[PDB]
RNA sequence: AUGUAUUAAGGAGAGUAUAACUUAAUUUAUGUUUAUGAUAGAGGUUAUCAACAUAUGAACUCUUAGAGAAAUUACUUAAUAAACGAAGUGAAUUGAAAUAUCUUAUUAACUUCAGGAAAAGAAAUCAAACGAGAUUCUAUGAUUAGUGUGAACGAAAAUAGAGCAGCCUAUUAAAAUAAGUAAAAUGGCUUUAAAGCUGUUUGAAUAUUGUGGGGAACCUUCCUCAAAGGCUAAAUAUAAUACAUGAGUUACAGAGAAAAGUACCGUGAGGGAAAGCUUUGAAAUAGUAGUUUUAUAAGCAGCUCAAGCAAUAAGAAAGCGAGAGCGUACCUUUUGCAUAAUGGGUCACCAAGUUAAUUUUAGAUGCGAGCGAAUUAGAUGUGCAUAGUUAAACCGAUCAUUAAAAUAAUGAAUAGUGUCUAAAGUUAGACCCGAAGCCUGGUGA
RNA sequence: AGACAACACUGACUAGGAUAGCUGGUUUUCUGCGAAACCUAUAAUAGUAGGCAAUUUAAGUAACAUCUUAGUAGGUACAGA
RNA sequence: GAUGGGGUAGCAGAACGUUGAGUGAAUCUUAGAUUUUUUUUUUAUAACUAAAUAUAGAUGAUAACUCAAGUGAGAAUGGU
RNA sequence: CAGUCGCGUAAGCGGGGCAUAGGAUCACAAGAUACAAAAAGGAAAGAUCUUGGAUUUUUGGAAAAGCUACGCUAGGGAUAA
């Protein structure tokens, strides 16, 4: 079929409430390991710093005087002390600060983005939830933390405990790999929760996600809005002349 | 196992790396494919060097010159103009101007000194259109007019075309009038726009004027000629008879 | 290494609570918060068991009054490095396979002057018949136009980004709008012949009511600007300090310097080290021990055949090896080397086709007559291809030669573009090591 | 006396800025194929370029080699005067 | 019951190893990870078995795939 | 093949000589072509075709004398005693 369904759950209870429809060219693409490779290696090149530096014989300190006479000494002739053959000489072909970045067509990078989403979709590792995706911390703790009654030590020890038993109950913790939460904007509870308990998972903002980030953990828990915005910004090879992008099949039962 | 530990490029994409001077069994050791103690091994030979023999460019010399004043025209064939109208990418009901030709993708994405209509596929072109270009072939003019259309050749420049696409200049297939009897209606037309528009330039050179001044090219200055006048600004049609 | 922020004179000698710094070398006070901090005790030498913020006493000598053999004399509330900037002067190595023009190169270097930056700057600018609108920095344009016999050298318009600011009543105090000037000849510089700089000899005009300059020999029309008077921040350069980042280094690395311009060498200018920690302990080398062989023999010390010795014990033979035979090291360089041709005392470590820009090809792969890039509505941002032909334009699926033309003749027509991997051409140190010499500035009788 | 000018003087020392068609060196393994020391040009003759041509792997083959049969060009050995 | 097998200059293909990086908040380790040795086996520039010695829970080691190179030395009267 | 000339009754012959021994580019000079013309009209300087002047004789094309026993460097034993 040209379109595929996408279930939108309520994050805490994981109740399927709504049903959206996307194109098969969005979440049902074939697995292209060569295209995913070019995108993953393309991001690493741009992340690299590339600032290593070594001195050549033209940059090593000292005078360029001739060390020994050209002949008469019985030893091997020598020029400057900065030669690579000498003790503290310069590395001829040593590292220099340069740009390690490579190029990748916007259309290939957009195909690798939807190919990574399709890899998670066809495997059941893509969970779309309703907007407002945050960890439902207890109201009692939230009331204390704001009040300032709780110390930093206890405040962090509780979040680490609640987040652990919460992820372990959902089978989303360190035992079942990990989970990557993707939201449109930063959320205090979600990001603060996984900043203190990172073994159970992590949280990212849509602007900070990469193709590699969509393949590291065991599942991708993304918001309904972030997914639509993620695919809408990575379909350059498709919208060139549209297809189903968030077509609501079943509305939430208000 | 992990997806990230299973990605690779196609095997045909990978090619052997040759690191020279790294042992005899590599096949490139101890000489790196240079030979034995020659100029090509010690130093470098200039690329233009032939050993001393004079190159042909000297014994024969360079022929001709490169024209630095010729206009670079974008070539458009009727074969392609028909393919666009049928596909629905060019509206034949409206005037086809350079703005619509450039924004259609029929001449590409590069704007040049002008657009010339050529007559490839003139046997199958039967669509009535109203096109305006900088130049046109004698075959294209007949093909356009035979199908029931109109064609006009107007003076353009590389800078005028950019302003047309950018919307800074409005298209017009008529020259700027001359005389104190048109200053009012022209100034009023400018005030009504309420927006700063650049005028399309008119030809200034002898050749450019003569081109758009003759009816063979359907030039937009041909109306300035008399039925017996010549387009040339210097030459005249001689008279026949006994005198 | 880069980026960000802040700052805009540097060193030495001797002395001193040896974390504490100037003969006062551990001065004296204020405010706030103090474990819910900051990021109900003991302790004044058995010390400084308090951090932040704001003040405060002291702070020697020389560079640095004069003089002198700097750290002295003699006086006294004596005091400013480098780098970066502008102008002036201005090479040679090198390349052209020699070499004069050229290139190297408005380079290095030197001198003068100046500030935290300096310089430049609001068109006598560019464009081309449409218009842009000061200066500065970066990229593209551009291995282009063009110059040159060559080798090579090499713009501008425009575009994009960083910054953005205009004025003379200059936010610091200036013009009554500029005459020995513009310009010419001549000698040079720059350079494309224009424009611009200039020694010598000469020498104009007065504003779009078309006066003057420019638009690349030159004249003309038109357009454009208005010299001979000035002010102006930012983006830029350099140095120091702090911080951030790292498929940067981790001790023969990084830096020359993990205690360094010190020790040491040199009359001098100048040259210029070694050296981390409590961990690990390779090779070479030396003295022994165990097993085995060796005093009738002419071994590049290995290989083929192999007696014997070798395990206190059931099981289990590694190693050494008498005797027989084969074998004249290695590398380099050469027609050809055991060669008495080259190089190496041994071992360990350091040590050589790399990077950038540009221009190509193969394979793979994305899109596809488009590719790439970039982007409430609009516009915007290199390039390549899409049509060929000619010296070139007109021309054009046709074009060129045929001094008129004409199937008379001959040649030339159909998928590109981007990326990755790898190999490449070109320019840069260009795979690594090595001269004699040339030039500039300093040092020494 | 080409003598001396602080190891150096037919032109010192020191700092900055080179080239070298010459010599030497250029580091792991396996696999496949495999030359040349000739011609032409050169301010060349220790160099270099273009050919002949080594290699890679595609597109062709009325390919290439050899023999047989028939045919052709050309004057050596020999023999002769 | 396929065909082929010396090799310098040189051209080409396929791999191993070294250092760092990603998967890695992963895997394993006093029931012994790691131990520059010795030993055993396997068509093997490599890894593996076992033994002896010492004793680490991570500033430890590590398969596989991939990325990037200051990546491989009996030869330079080479340097320390 | 086109153009247009000569000789020949005609077929036909004629793009120098019975054959084999005379160097370019660049620059310069003389004719033609109508290509481009740095705002525009012209021009200058260029382009195409024809043609001319060379011990460019080291004749694929530098404007070029010696000494060193005071000599130096890189190499060759690829050429000597
Ligand atoms: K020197
Ligand atoms: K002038
Ligand atoms: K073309
Ligand atoms: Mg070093
Ligand atoms: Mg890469
Ligand atoms: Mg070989
Ligand atoms: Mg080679
Ligand atoms: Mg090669
Ligand atoms: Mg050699
Ligand atoms: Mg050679
Ligand atoms: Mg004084
Ligand atoms: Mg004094
Ligand atoms: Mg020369
Ligand atoms: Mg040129
Ligand atoms: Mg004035
Ligand atoms: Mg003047
Ligand atoms: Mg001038
Ligand atoms: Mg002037
Ligand atoms: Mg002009
Ligand atoms: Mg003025
Ligand atoms: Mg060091
Ligand atoms: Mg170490
Ligand atoms: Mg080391
Ligand atoms: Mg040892
Ligand atoms: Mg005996
Ligand atoms: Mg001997
Ligand atoms: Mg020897
Ligand atoms: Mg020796
Ligand atoms: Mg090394
Ligand atoms: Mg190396
Ligand atoms: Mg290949
Ligand atoms: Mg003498
Ligand atoms: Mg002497
Ligand atoms: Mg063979
Ligand atoms: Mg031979
Ligand atoms: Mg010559
Ligand atoms: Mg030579
Ligand atoms: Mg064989
Ligand atoms: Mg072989
Ligand atoms: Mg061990
Ligand atoms: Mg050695
Ligand atoms: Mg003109
Ligand atoms: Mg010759
Ligand atoms: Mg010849
Ligand atoms: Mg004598």
């Amino acid at each position: 079929i040209t379109n595929v369904p996408v279930t939108v759950y309520s994050f805490p209870e994981l109740e399927p409430r709504s049903l959206e429809s996307y194109s098969a060219r969005h979440l049902h693409l074939p697995l292209r390991r060569d295209i995913l490779h070019l995108a993953v290696i393309y991001e690493g090149d741009s992340t690299r710093r590339g600032m290593a530096s070594t001195k050549t014989r033209y940059e090593v300190h000292g005078s360029h005087k001739k060390m020994s006479p050209q002949k008469g000494t019985g030893n091997a002739r020598r020029g400057t002390r900065q030669s690579p053959l000498m003790k503290g000489g310069g590395k001829t072909f040593g590292p220099k600060p340069r740009d390690f970045s490579t190029k990748l067509n916007k259309k290939v990078y957009d195909l690798a983005w939807r190919t990574a989403l399709s890899y998670r979709y066809k495997r059941g590792e893509l969970i779309v939830t309703e907007d407002g995706l945050d960890l439902p911390l207890p109201n009692d703790f939230l009331w204390l933390a704001g009040g300032g009654k709780l110390s930093r030590e206890l405040e962090d020890g509780y979040v680490r405990k609640w987040v652990h038993e919460f992820m372990t109950s959902l089978n989303w913790g360190k035992e079942a790999g990990r989970t990557t939460f993707i939201t449109g904007d930063k959320r205090p509870n979600l990001f603060t929760g996984f900043e203190l308990a990172g073994a159970e998972g992590r949280a990212l903002e849509l602007w900070d996600v990469d193709v590699k980030d969509l393949l590291e953990t065991g599942r991708i828990v993304i918001e309904r809005s972030a997914l639509k915005e993620m695919i809408e910004d990575h379909q350059s090879d498709l919208v060139t002349r549209g297809p189903n992008l968030g077509e609501v099949l079943v509305r939430a039962p208000r | 196992a992990s997806i990230l530990a299973s990605l690779s490029d196609n095997r045909g994409a990978y090619h052997k790396r040759i690191r020279k001077g790294r042992g005899p069994s590599s096949g490139y050791g101890k000489t790196a494919g240079r030979g034995t103690k020659g100029q090509k091994a010690h130093g470098h030979v200039k690329p233009w060097f032939q050993g001393g023999q004079t190159p042909l460019i000297v014994s024969h010399g360079r022929k001709g010159f490169v024209n630095q004043f010729a206009a670079d025209m974008s070539e458009l064939n009727l074969e392609k103009l028909q393919e666009w109208i049928e596909a629905g990418r060019i509206d034949p009901t409206k005037p086809i101007t350079p703005k619509e030709i450039i924004k259609s993708g029929i001449i590409g994405s590069s704007i040049k000194d002008g657009i010339k209509l050529l007559g490839r596929g003139k046997e199958s072109f039967k669509i009535p259109v109203t096109i305006t270009v900088s130049r046109a072939s004698a075959s294209a003019i007949e093909a356009i007019e035979a199908a029931g259309g109109k064609i006009v050749t107007r003076f353009y420049t590389k800078e005028s075309l950019k302003r047309l696409v950018e919307g800074k200049s409005l298209h017009t297939d008529k020259p700027l009038p001359v005389g104190k009897e048109h200053v009012e209606e022209i100034l009023a037309q400018a005030r009504s726009l309420k927006k700063k528009y650049y005028r399309l330039p008119d030809p200034t050179s002898r050749w450019d004027i003569e081109y758009y001044r003759d009816p063979a090219h359907r030039g937009y200055l041909s109306h300035q000629l008399a039925p017996g006048e010549s387009p040339s600004l210097y030459f005249k049609v001689p008279t026949g008879g006994e005198k």
